[PDB]
């Protein structure tokens, strides 16, 4: 929990067969059965509780260059069967650059990695803020205007005062608002409250570094874009890229087909306290980051509905796959009772979706 | 490897601070001015100001205050630079030799710190016993002014208040006290703390009043007999002294925020208050009769004296003459004609001093066709707007006041006129429409128009294209743009098989609901027979930030796209090719078929137009995240830029690279802390056309015009060793190393300078005396390599001065 | 219990066999549940190393890689294939609702012929499946009522794909039927290779079994000498005229022809089936 220093090189164990891209702040539930993996975690509890999770760019090959450290915040040991099943919940803390990968004789990998720094740049107007305007730069915090506000009125006055010194430079006030941490966070909050209706600033972070990594976990994005967001070091550039994904990549197609649209941004809504996307676990320890959508297209139901291990109690799940390539995309959830609203919804796994630009001919910018 | 030479053609003219006292002598009244890196010393006379000495300091003067320790005959000056270089200087003249000695020096940057939002504040105790510097939130630094404190040993007292707005040492205090306005989620409050040098704890002060104005931003220590402090927000002026708390809300000050102040009388009876619109008010403190209580303020009064330049700082001198240290426009000595009946007091400007800052955009022209280049700049902002014509012949400068913000500028040789994009602020009128605040270049044009295309009190920004004559500088035409249309770029060039030269304007439809510009247009205009004509119009789905003539075709940046238009025989902008990139294309510069694209976060790339392909090929990328202001192509391999805390950098294309990764990556081969914020770069020279090649001029916010030129490795290594020898001989002001000042600086890191030669330090070789010249050229080699003589290197430095 | 997420559908560890549901002459089918997502699959294990030689194993594996690439709704999709414990494991789309053989057997019990409207409804879906396979130059080699699966919603899905092509019959027998399709074509009597025209003969013979509720050479199955001679001469009882249309019966006679060149291509069979299905529905 004390966090590692920036640019410091750490030798930490990479947990085997964890082929995923962990993001700082993201929770990682894991179920371990091998005594070698369990004893490694048992020894990590006696130390800083930090292990490594590699971001493998290639699935078949071990092309891993970046990763994220994971601190074990909760330990749980079960002896229900002859196998000591140990379930642990970890949380991502810092990104890293892979310097060396040492496979030990016991199969556990040891990674000497460099902790990457978070690029915290000052305000653009700090270089041109006049000494006479330094005194009136701070905005007055008051419940009469900063809360129960018009939003249209307050953000206009915020831009005028913060970026008043834009007259000295070769660019307008509104251009500086496009590279402003608070304005970009506000624009993401607007688009995020549409999906997560019962959301408030008490849950989302205030800091832009912590906010950007939280947004990357919430966004239904494939492993390609998830690596690209972690490659971006500056939070302003990361928020600009995340917000461009939200505006341009509004269509969510099947990853195998690429041209078979399953759902769109407007269909995203929430039925869990975590948000629209939540990391659920099946009876065999597999984690599925399922997106909660109102309606889904090009999906066929295989098998009969079931109630065992239903993630949404009082809803019968049915296996759903792509009508074109038969690849598993998710599960359709139908209500058992008549008054239970929504009447029907779909839980689509993240690994099976691919965010695409609507059918027309653009790159995602930072 | 790239090697460059940066020399200052025009020193920074903008004034960021001014102070008065007795620096040269107790019997001489002085006016010391800080023009960013320079310090000017003047003697107050009935003839205005007599120049005494201008010194070149290696640092941005952030704090500048005068104080006289007990025993000292004359005042000493404290200067703290942007890089926290604190120092105390003394004026010393023996006959004719004027030299500014360094009594005390040091770097007061803490090992770990949270820089405050209200900048760096530096205040001195009235009895000259300590220097309170509020650099970081929660830590108030105290430097005791002891006899043997040459290295300025400092200690921080733990302050509980983090979001402190402004602090000043109060007067009428037996024990030193500091009054301050701080903000917390509950509101803005006033609190005093007694500063203890012995216990190093903030003891309970004499008083602390809560619930002050929401915009309370300024604090003024009132001297004896009045005592206490004056707090000024936007709509009210208050005075606090424990038992007394006066508060006045005159309607003459509610229209603008008061941002600067200065004391007129040493006792504190009269004060000057300047606002954002350049208005000057007089704050009077009426004293009531004494039984034994001379510490009684009867009432406060505010009287609008008149309109002056947009004042960054003010300074009362004598006979009603006030120096107005303006940062946006010309600084000026104004006379206050209060000597009538005290009812009708009016201002009369008496002497204006040229200020070219902020230089927003510029262009190199040759109006007289004499070979020597002339630089016309878009200087000033708001009513201080102007066009300055700089020519070499020591640089002669002509001013053309526009009374509105000039944004961009270009030159059209065929029609003998300049294209100038400009903006004026009109308030939302009582009738529903808009009304101009004052007459300006766009409203007082010989001919004016509004675009015919059709695709309360709130301030509205109105953009217009001005066609200004090259000889008389009269506004011949003022074409106003559409409602909610921001004019961003402007060029004057010939395209396709058309012989006429057109003024092309790129715009962005800015609406408050739209966060990013989703619409804009490129308008082509022809100026013929004294009038501008709308010729072509091409609507685009984005903002047109930059445009450039690229091999007879119009290259334009639209949000995150670099599109190329070819001018058809039907006079229409037909698209040829596009390049969609991961960057918001803000900056566009071209040389032949190569294109340099840049972002506000230093995310840059280089494309190349291939006629065989008929599309752009991405050559190289370099995504180091850091703020930017301007870029320029030096040559096919070297590219110059300006980043975050007043730095200059050069990225080079690795041509000798073997792999695609190394060829597609630009290596950072140059770094230099310039100390100025560069807004524009322009190829050209003021001198008629050597060890140099290329001539890239630059305009800055502080009004400084510089020049960058490429040098060979032999000239670079010669001037680098000569620079180190000059640095170790020249007495720097405030004992600040040249290596530290020019070392690249950001809030994250401070790395040494590379690939750049400080031309100002190289030119100082001719200013040093002959015994010191022999000390510098000793053991230095010059090319067969032989021992360099003083005479041979004097000719080399003289050739470097001949370029500007 | 082992779990290897990185492998996915290419390992036994990520599947739990629920119950055995079938066993072909050269295969073992099991109703299995994917432990990663709960997709019901049919794990088909084939002992390729036991009787198939290195060349016949390679030709089968290479074809299985292109069969994964197939994309048609009326075809059982090959999800994944892998060699583990010297056994070829093929993961298939489960179609346990029933098959054309079960429906024909049920109509035989009720003593009623399948209506012609219902015959074309299912024949047109199978014709689309064979048309797509032949467009990609892929031969089924064992078109029979058992391999024509039908879902509860009435969707037809051709699957399994004939493995018999490896054929050997090492015994010293006079006649052989091991490693031959359900409807053996005359060219297959000479023990020669397979062709696209054999699938047309099997498709035509299947349309006969849909109408008469029996194979065109049903009855001769007991005495193989008469069966082998009757296939060459195409001596089968023709379909009755009073029950089915002239177009249905002439298409059967065109497809059931001894000369492979005289049999029409799947393009014309699928075109005729679409015309008949449009009229009847
Ligand atoms: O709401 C949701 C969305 C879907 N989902 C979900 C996500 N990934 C899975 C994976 C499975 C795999 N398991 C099975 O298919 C089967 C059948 C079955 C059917 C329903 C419930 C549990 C089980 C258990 N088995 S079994 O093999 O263990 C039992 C068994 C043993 C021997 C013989 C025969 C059967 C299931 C659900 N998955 C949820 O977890 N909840
Ligand atoms: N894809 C499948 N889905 C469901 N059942 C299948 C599948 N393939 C074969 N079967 C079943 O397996 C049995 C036949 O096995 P199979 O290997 O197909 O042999 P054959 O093709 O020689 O009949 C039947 O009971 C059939 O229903
Ligand atoms: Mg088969
Ligand atoms: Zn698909």
């Amino acid at each position: 929990r004390t966090l590692h220093d920036d640019d410091s090189c750490q030798v930490i164990p990479v947990l085997p067969q964890v082929m995923m891209i962990l993001i700082p702040g993201q929770t990682l539930p894991l179920q371990l059965f091998h005594p070698q993996e369990v004893s490694m975690v048992r020894n990590l509890i006696q130390k800083d509780r930090t292990f490594a999770v590699l971001a493998y760019s290639n699935v078949q090959e071990r092309e891993a260059q970046f990763g994220t450290t994971a601190e074990i915040y909760a330990y749980r040991e079960e002896q229900d069967f002859g196998i000591e099943i140990v379930k642990v919940k970890a949380i991502g803390r810092q990104r890293f650059k892979v310097l060396e990968l040492r496979t030990q004789s016991d199969g556990i990998q040891q990674a000497k990695v460099q902790i990457l720094p978070e690029c915290v740049l000052p305000s653009t107007m700090s270089a041109v803020q006049l000494e006479s305007l330094n005194k009136c730069q701070i905005f007055p915090s008051k419940p009469v205007s900063r809360e129960d506000q018009c939003s249209y009125k307050w953000w206009q006055k915020y831009q005028k005062r913060k970026f008043h010194c834009a007259n000295l430079t070769s660019w307008p006030r509104w251009l500086y608002s496009l590279y402003d941490a608070e304005t970009l966070m506000d624009r993401i909050k607007k688009q995020l409250r549409e999906w997560d209706e019962n959301l408030k600033d008490d849950s989302l972070p205030s800091n832009p570094i912590d906010f950007s990594y939280r947004v990357a976990a919430c966004l239904p994005i494939d492993d390609v874009l998830r690596i690209q967001l972690l490659k971006i070091g500056s939070a302003i550039q990361r928020l600009r890229c995340e917000l461009d994904i939200m505006n341009k990549c509004t269509s969510l197609c099947c990853k195998q087909c690429q041209e078979t649209e399953i759902t769109t941004k407007n269909e995203i809504f929430s039925l869990s306290l975590c948000g629209p996307m939540a990391a659920y676990v099946n009876p065999h320890g597999y984690v599925h980051e399922t997106l909660t959508v109102y309606k889904a297209c090009n999906l066929n139901l295989i098998g009969r509905p079931s109630t065992e291990h239903s993630w949404f109690p009082g809803y019968a799940w049915t296996v759903a796959q792509c009508k074109i390539c038969a690849s598993h995309i998710g599960w359709k959830f139908t209500a058992t009772k008549k008054d239970m609203s929504p009447q029907k919804f779909w839980g689509l796994t993240r690994s099976a979706l691919l965010p695409t630009i609507p059918d027309t001919e653009v790159i995602l910018c930072l | 490897m790239s090697y460059n030479y940066v020399v200052t053609a025009q020193k920074p003219t903008a004034v960021n601070g001014c102070v008065t006292g007795h620096f040269t002598s107790a019997e001489d009244l002085n006016l010391l001015i800080a023009k960013n890196t320079r310090l000017e010393i003047y003697v107050v006379t009935a003839e205005g100001l007599r120049p005494v000495k201008e010194v070149g300091m290696y640092g941005k003067i952030a704090v500048m205050e005068l104080f006289r320790p007990k025993g000292e005959s004359k005042d000493l000056l404290f200067i703290l630079t942007a890089k926290y270089n604190a120092c105390i200087l003394e004026y010393k003249q023996s006959g004719e030799s004027i030299d500014i000695i360094t009594r005390a020096h040091g770097n007061v940057q803490d090992r770990i710190g949270r820089p405050s939002e209200t900048g760096i504040i530096g205040i001195i105790d009235p009895e000259c016993r300590m220097i309170g510097l509020r650099l970081y939130d929660g830590l108030f630094k105290v430097i005791p002014l002891d006899r043997d404190n040459k290295e300025l040993k400092a200690f921080n007292i733990r302050l509980e208040e983090l979001h402190v707005i402004d602090v000043k040492f109060l007067y009428g205090c037996q024990a030193p006290t500091i009054c301050f306005v701080y903000q917390d989620p509950q509101g803005r409050h006033v609190k005093t703390y007694e500063v203890s040098l012995r216990e190093k704890e903030f003891n309970k002060g004499p008083w602390k009043q809560e619930n002050v104005e929401a915009e309370a931003s300024m604090v003024i220590a009132v001297p004896e007999p009045f005592g206490g402090a004056i707090i000024i927000g936007q709509e009210s002026i208050t005075y606090h002294n424990g038992d007394k708390y006066l508060a006045i809300a005159p309607p003459i000050i509610k229209q603008s925020t008061i941002v600067c102040h200065n004391r007129v009388d040493p006792n504190g009876s009269r004060y000057l208050l300047g606002d954002m619109e350049g208005r000057l008010f007089m704050l009077l403190l009426e004293k009531e009769e004494q039984m034994d209580g001379t510490v009684t303020l009867k009432d406060l009064r505010v009287e609008l004296l008149g309109e002056t330049s947009i004042a960054e700082c003010l300074t009362y001198l004598d006979n009603g003459v006030v120096f107005v240290g303006s940062r946006l426009g010309d600084s000026q000595l104004v006379k206050l004609n209060v000597d009538s009946n005290e009812q009708g007091s009016y201002v009369v400007a008496m002497e204006t001093f040229t200020n070219l800052g902020p230089i927003v955009d510029m262009c190199v022209v040759d109006l007289e066709r004499q070979g020597q280049g002339q630089l016309v700049t878009c200087s000033g902002a708001f009513k201080e707007g102007s066009l300055r014509i700089i020519r070499n012949g020591k640089l002669h400068i002509r001013t053309v006041p526009l009374y509105e913000s000039p944004r961009k500028i270009c030159y059209q040789e065929v029609s003998q006129c300049f294209g100038v994009l400009s903006s004026r602020i009109e308030v939302q009128d009582t009738s529903g429409g808009t009304t101009a605040l004052r007459p300006s270049a766009s409203t007082q044009a010989l001919s004016s128009s509004v675009s015919s295309s059709k695709l309360f009190g709130e301030e509205v920004e109105v953009h217009n294209l001005l066609i200004i004559d090259q000889h008389t500088f009269e506004v011949l035409h003022a074409h106003q743009f559409l409602q909610n249309e921001y004019a961003l770029s402007l060029v004057s060039c010939k395209l396709g098989k058309d012989p006429n030269t057109y003024f092309i304007v790129g715009t962005a439809m800015v609406y408050p609901e739209e966060a990013e510009p989703k619409q804009g247009r490129i308008v082509v205009f022809q100026y013929s027979d004294g009038k501008l004509q709308t010729v072509a119009e091409k609507e685009v789905k984005g903002a047109v930030y930059s445009m450039v003539e690229f091999n007879g075709k119009l290259l334009a940046s639209i949000n995150s796209t670099v599109r190329l238009y070819e001018w058809t025989t039907e006079k229409e902008l037909r698209t040829e090719c596009n390049h969609y990139n991961n960057i918001m294309a803000l900056y566009l510069k071209t040389k032949g078929d190569f294109i340099l694209v840049g972002d506000l976060m230093r995310s840059v790339l280089l494309l190349a137009y291939k006629p065989m392909e008929g599309n752009f090929e991405e050559i190289a990328r370099d995504f180091n995240p850091n703020w930017m202001s301007a870029v320029e192509i030096l040559d096919d391999d070297n590219f110059l830029g300006a980043e975050n805390a007043f730095n200059l950098f050069v990225c080079q294309k690795d041509s000798a690279a073997t792999t695609d990764e190394e060829r597609q990556h630009l290596q950072e081969v140059g770094l230099f802390h310039l100390g100025e914020f560069v807004n524009v770069f322009c190829h050209g020279s003021l001198v008629m056309q050597t060890p140099t090649q290329g001539s890239v001029l630059f305009g800055t916010v502080n009004g400084m015009i510089g020049l960058v030129t490429s040098l060979s490795e032999s000239w670079y290594n010669l001037l680098l060793d000569m620079q180190n020898r000059l640095n170790k001989v020249i007495k720097s002001v405030g004992k600040i190393e040249h290596s530290f000042w020019r070392s690249f600086h950001t809030e994250r890191k401070t790395e040494p300078a590379t690939g750049f030669i400080d031309g100002d330090l190289i030119e100082s070789f001719l200013d040093i005396s002959r015994p010191k010249m022999q000390e510098v050229v000793a053991n230095l080699q010059y090319d067969m390599k032989r021992e360099a003589t003083a005479d041979d290197l004097i000719k080399v430095v003289e050739e470097l001065t001949r370029i500007h | 219990k082992a779990l290897r997420p990185d492998m996915g559908y290419n390992t036994l560890a990520n599947f739990r066999i629920e119950k055995k549901i079938g066993r072909g002459q050269f295969s073992e089918v099991y109703r299995a549940a994917c432990l990663l997502d709960g997709v019901p699959v049919a794990l088909k294990k084939v002992q390729i190393f036991d009787l198939m030689d290195a060349k016949a194993r390679a030709d089968c594996i290479k074809e299985i890689d292109l069969l994964k690439q197939l994309n048609h709704p009326n075809v059982i999709k090959y999800y994944a294939s892998f060699i583990e414990d010297n056994e070829l494991n093929i993961v298939l789309e489960l179609a346990d609702a029933g098959d054309l053989s079960r429906m024909i057997k049920h109509f035989k019990k009720q003593k009623r012929l399948i209506p012609e409207r219902t015959v074309w409804k299912y024949f047109v879906q199978l014709c689309s499946a064979l048309e797509h396979m032949h467009s990609r130059r892929v031969m089924h080699r064992d078109i029979k009522p058992a391999n024509v699966f039908i879902t509860a919603t009435g969707v037809v899905k051709l699957g399994d794909l004939g493995l018999g092509r490896f054929f050997s019959s090492k015994t010293t027998a006079a006649h052989s039927l091991v490693g031959t399709p359900y409807y053996m074509s005359p060219e297959r009597i000479h023990e020669n290779g397979y062709n696209f025209k054999s699938d047309i003969w099997s498709l035509g013979c299947l349309l006969y079994e849909m109408a008469a509720l029996q194979s065109p050479f049903y009855g001769d199955k007991m005495n193989l000498y008469s069966l082998c001679k009757k296939i060459e001469q195409c001596d089968y009882p023709p379909l009755p005229s009073d029950h089915y249309s002239e177009e249905l019966r002439q298409l059967v006679n065109m497809c059931i022809n001894p000369d492979p060149e005289k049999r029409p291509d799947v393009t014309y069979v699928y075109d005729v089936a679409k015309r008949m299905h449009a009229c009847t529905a």
